[PDB]
RNA sequence: CCCAUAGUAGGCCUAAAAGCAGCCACCAAUUAAGAAAGCGUUCAAGCUCAACACCCACUACCUAAAAAAUCCCAAACAUAUAA
């Protein structure tokens, strides 16, 4: 069978949840983690990729490693750590519409959407899709200035829910 | 019609199907309009159990029924050519449509009672050790209620319950 | 060679 | 101890330069480029909420492809209960 | 091709504040100190309050007589609002708290020596009330199946129903009315004394009209 | 076999058949689904 | 206006009757005139 | 019984029918295959192999397109839609490419089609190719 | 398909469906193709070998099957419903199947 | 009945939350398939449903039992003109 789960570049390790699942059906853990960050040893580590592990009927593995998830890519793109907790009410992020377009020029490469011969159009509405779903913002144009307030402003409004965060936390350890 | 035969020749079968003759509605019915074959021919409620000349024609060689798509009849009289088909054959009007046995299968002897309007299978129904009251008497139930319709003769309506 | 009323 | 790495916090950089497009050690940021170089269907994209039922044309895919959806939806309400 | 069809739309549609069915007390806040007669005609002939719809679109529907004590609206009350959804539904009571006293004499006496103490209230209902309604961001079929289960488990005969259903009732009963084809009917012989019924019959038959019975509703009278 | 006033399948393996006069729902995924009308 | 079927694959070869013409057609014409077409023909193909 | 008003055809037939139209008109290799049940992966693996050659894979309704070529030139290419048809369209024939990948499946029956406005069978695709 | 892959095409040495596409009696092979064809059927047996030939000759339609004990069945669909050719297809392989074994 | 690929394990919280503990959104690829309606998994896998295709299922959308004590309890009957 497939064995799907996206595996960070370079840090595979013996550990779950990934470990169990292999040994269960008798891949080897310790030979996929040297196999995958051999082939992963030229991305930057942390990356999540997702790989597909297809599995032979005499546990011989063959592992086909993809291009990262859009949420990375959308994430660094906008210089964010964590998307929005509540999206549609807050954003998160901010991107234009040319950090769209240069992301799904490497997606538009992966497997999935390059089997289907889709026009870069139909990667970029997909991306603007996954966006929405993160709280980043697309926008036509977006200035060095404009980018720097809206920081500003997430800064503020980050600090604050750490504040609360933190009352709620203190609350629970008065309970 | 269309049939199937099964012949092995040098350890090979060989699977075909012919058309043989097929029966043709007689021409001219005497109710153009009507939707079903029984309508079309003024046979609405007018047809009872016994009628196995007009029962036997929708009904398969060994006795089953045929489906309603092919025939053509209505949900109302499919259900009551349905039910007199079973009545006929419990009583013993079509014994040319017996079911199929299978090679080296002979029923054993069993008694024979002559019966008629059998809404019921035989073996499914129960003794009536308690008749119970006159204001509640369990009665034995006679022909099929389907058939409450047909046309009656007589000024006493059809006893269904003895 | 069937009347309107004909039953067989 | 798993994370992704360090994302840039650059004004500058980040609406100069789609940082995370370069996923090689080696390789360099990916500049942006003019606006005259990019294609103009980018530009026409739907940046905003969905296109409703009545703003589609009913002789577009996209009509009928929101008609099923909005029955798919409906389906499953009338179905959790069942 | 299957054809799809536009899907109602519910966006007009406000659900309130609380949505799910508020707690009824067992007795009233004051305690009544004086007992009442029996009064059965409360719960006999048809309801005149409580027959319409008010804020939401569906609802239970009594057919019969009955009363209604406190374990009765614990059952509707939790029934309800554990299956419904808070967000996308509201349900309000139609019916009041109890408040009719129920008298009890102690266990073992014989007859005579006064009436007996207060035990518990109860809400009487006639045939045609609405007995709780719901409304909010939703169909009949989705409400429908709990509904059903809180209606039969009711002392009187009830049915959950809509708006539409419940005026497709009202329009079939009175179409039988009209296209019967018994020349007699019950009114008629009854108004004007046909035979000499009235001497075993009620006065409540002559607007009754031989529909119902006791607590009991026959739907199928004409 | 439970006796049961009203029949209910409860799973998509179970099938309803008359068999001497009365109604059964059998299973043959889940046995414990067998009911008999009562 | 409506396209003829397939031939069968064991049908004798059969050629459509439109160009029965042009084959009778090319045999009137005398080898100058046919050299003349070939020439302009020639150009024309490139 | 009163026959009932006829339904009025739906928006989405109509788009199908100058989909239909347009394929058929703006291209030359239609071949009509037989849309053989293959798994998900093999079906959107062969279907990006022709996609190489820019053969595209269409896929229309039997209640949309039966009509269209009853009344169209190709009334000869009904007998083929009597199941699952998947059209392979290409605006130039291609036909050897298309052979060669329809041979690596070999339950998949190329059944025909019309090249040039010339309805073939599957040896005229055969004979087209060599 | 499930009916069919439910029994396995373990005794089946190859199957052979030969219809004139054009011809207007090929319904029923060519849904009896389809169904063999399906994936679940074919992933029981992968040696078995399910072969399409289309022919033009004008010829009535065939299902040729060779089983591994060497048996025949040959199902002709010019006047058979899918349903029979896929009965009489599940039955011999039941036959075949206990034979060899 | 038939059939099921995919951005993507959407983000968030969480030791883990992968359609399916909760919170927010609920957009988009493919001709077609809900950021998932019901099961399931510690989390995943896995089985269905809503999709496409195929194509006349050409569905009813009213419900439903039984036990007592000496021994069941008229006999019987669906057919000849409402008297
Ligand atoms: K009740
Ligand atoms: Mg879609
Ligand atoms: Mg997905
Ligand atoms: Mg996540
Ligand atoms: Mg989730
Ligand atoms: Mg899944
Ligand atoms: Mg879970
Ligand atoms: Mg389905
Ligand atoms: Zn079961």
């Amino acid at each position: 069978g497939v064995i799907r789960a996206i595996v960070r570049a370079g840090l595979a390790m013996p550990g779950p949840p990934l470990g169990p699942v292999l040994g269960q059906r008798g891949v080897s853990i310790n030979q996929f983690c040297k196999e995958f960050n051999e082939r992963t040893k030229d991305i930057k580590e942390g990356i999540p990729l997702p790989t597909k592990i297809l599995v032979k009927p005499d546990r011989t593995f063959e592992i086909k490693i993809g291009q990262p998830t859009v949420s990375y890519f959308l994430k660094a793109a906008a210089g964010i750590e964590k998307g929005a907790r509540q999206t549609g009410k807050e954003v998160a992020g901010l991107v234009t519409l040319k950090h769209v377009y240069e992301i799904a020029r490497i997606k538009a490469q992966d497997e999935a959407f390059a089997l289907q011969d889709v026009p870069l159009s139909s990667v970029v509405r997909s991306i603007i899709g996954s966006a929405r779903s993160l709280g980043i913002r697309v926008v036509k144009d977006l200035s060095s200035e404009e980018l720097a307030a809206f920081q500003k402003e997430r800064a503020i409004f980050l600090a604050a829910q750490k504040e609360a965060d933190l009352a709620a936390q203190e609350e629970a350890a008065k309970k | 019609f269309r049939e199937v035969v099964e012949t092995q020749e040098g350890k090979t079968t060989i699977i075909e199907g012919r058309i043989t003759a097929t029966p043709k509605e007689s021409p001219n019915p005497p109710n153009p309009s009507g939707q079903c074959p029984i309508c079309r021919w003024n046979l609405k409620h007018k047809y009872n159990y016994d009628d196995v000349l007009l029962l036997s024609q929708f009904i398969r060689p060994h006795g089953g029924m045929l489906p309603r798509k092919i025939t053509g009849l209505c949900q109302e009289e499919h259900r009551k050519i349905e039910e007199c088909v079973k009545m006929a054959h419990r009583a013993g009007l079509l014994p040319n449509h017996r079911p199929r046995l299978p090679e080296g299968v002979v029923p054993k002897s069993k008694p024979q009672l002559n019966r008629y309007l059998t809404r019921w299978a035989p073996g499914s129904v129960k003794p009536i050790y308690k008749k119970g009251p006159r204001w509640n008497r369990v009665r034995m139930p006679v022909g099929s209620p389907l058939l409450r319709d047909n046309v009656c003769y007589s000024r006493t309506p059809w006893k269904l319950y003895h | 060679s069937y009347l309107p009323g004909y039953v067989p | 101890a798993l994370k992704d790495p360090d994302v840039c916090t650059d004004p500058v950089q980040l609406t100069t330069y789609a940082m995370g497009v370069n996923i090689y050690k080696e390789g360099q940021d990916v500049p942006l480029k003019p606006d005259a170089e990019y294609p103009e269907w980018l530009f026409e994209m739907n940046l905003g909420p969905p296109k409703t039922l009545e703003e589609l044309d009913p002789e577009s895919r996209e009509y009928w492809r929101r008609l099923r959806k909005q029955n798919i939806w409906r389906h499953n309400r009338l179905s959790k209960n069942k | 091709v299957k054809t799809l069809l536009p899907v109602p739309s519910f966006e007009d549609v406000s659900i309130p504040e609380k949505p799910k069915l508020r707690f009824i007390e067992r007795a009233p806040l004051v305690p009544k100190v004086r007992r009442e007669p029996k009064n059965l005609s409360d719960i006999r002939g048809p309801s005149t309050e409580a027959t319409e719809f008010t804020e939401g679109n569906f609802a239970i529907l009594a057919l019969g007589g009955g009363y209604l004590h406190w374990g009765h609206f614990e059952m509707m009350r939790l029934t309800i609002n554990r299956s419904m959804d808070p967000k996308n539904m509201f349900a309000i009571w139609r019916v009041p708290a109890p408040f009719k006293p129920i008298t009890r004499k102690s266990v073992g006496h014989r007859m005579g020596g006064g009436k007996g103490a207060i035990d518990h209230y109860v809400t009487p209902v006639k045939a045609g009330r609405l007995v709780v309604e719901m409304g909010g961001r939703c169909e009949f079929e989705e409400v429908q199946g709990f509904l059903d289960q809180v209606a039969h488990k009711l002392p009187f005969a009830a049915k959950a129903v809509s708006r539409g259903t419940l005026e497709k009732m009202r329009k079939d009963q009175e179409e039988r009315e009209r296209n019967n084809q018994n020349p007699w009917t019950f009114e008629r012989i009854a108004t004007a004394n046909m035979l000499g019924i009235r001497k075993v019959l009620s006065p409540y038959d002559l607007t009754h009209k031989g529909k119902y019975w006791g607590k009991f509703y026959m739907p199928k009278r004409v | 076999f439970k006796n049961k006033t009203v029949l209910k399948k409860r799973c998509k393996d179970c099938y309803l058949v008359k068999r001497r006069g009365r109604w059964y729902v059998y299973c043959k995924t889940h046995p414990r689904h067998k009911q008999r009308q009562m | 206006e409506a396209l003829a079927g397939a031939p069968l694959d064991n049908a004798p070869k059969e050629y459509p009757p439109k160009i029965q013409q042009l084959v009778q057609d090319i045999a009137s014409l005398t080898l100058l005139e046919i050299s003349d077409l070939n020439e302009l023909l020639k150009k024309t193909l490139k | 019984s009163p026959p009932s008003p006829p339904q009025e055809e739906i928006g989405l037939i109509r788009l199908l029918r100058r989909e239909i139209a347009a394929v058929f008109q703006d291209n030359r290799m239609i071949a009509v295959c037989q849309n053989v049940a293959l798994s998900a992966e093999d079906k959107l693996l062969m279907r990006h192999q022709l996609r190489k050659h820019k053969i595209l894979m269409k896929v229309f309704p039997n209640q949309v397109l039966k009509p269209f070529l009853e009344d169209s030139k190709y009334q000869n290419l009904l007998p083929l839609f009597v199941g699952h048809n998947m059209l392979l369209v290409s605006e130039e024939p291609k036909v050897k490419e298309m052979v060669r990948i329809l041979r690596t499946v070999p339950f998949l029956p190329l059944l025909g089609g019309c090249i040039d406005d010339t309805i073939l069978s599957r040896q005229g695709f055969i004979n087209y190719s060599k | 398909a499930a009916a069919l892959a439910r029994l396995g095409l373990r005794p089946v040495k190859q199957v052979r469906v030969q219809f004139c596409p054009f011809e207007k009696n090929v319904e029923s092979t060519r849904t009896f193709l389809q169904t063999v064809s399906s994936e679940k059927v074919r992933s029981t047996n992968l040696n078995c070998s399910v072969i399409a030939d289309v022919r033009h000759d004008g010829s009535e339609p065939c299902v040729d099957v060779l089983f591994g004990d060497g048996h025949r069945l040959i199902m002709r669909g010019a006047h058979l419903t899918a349903l029979e050719m896929l009965t009489a297809f599940a039955s011999h392989i039941r036959a075949r199947d206990a034979a060899g074994s």
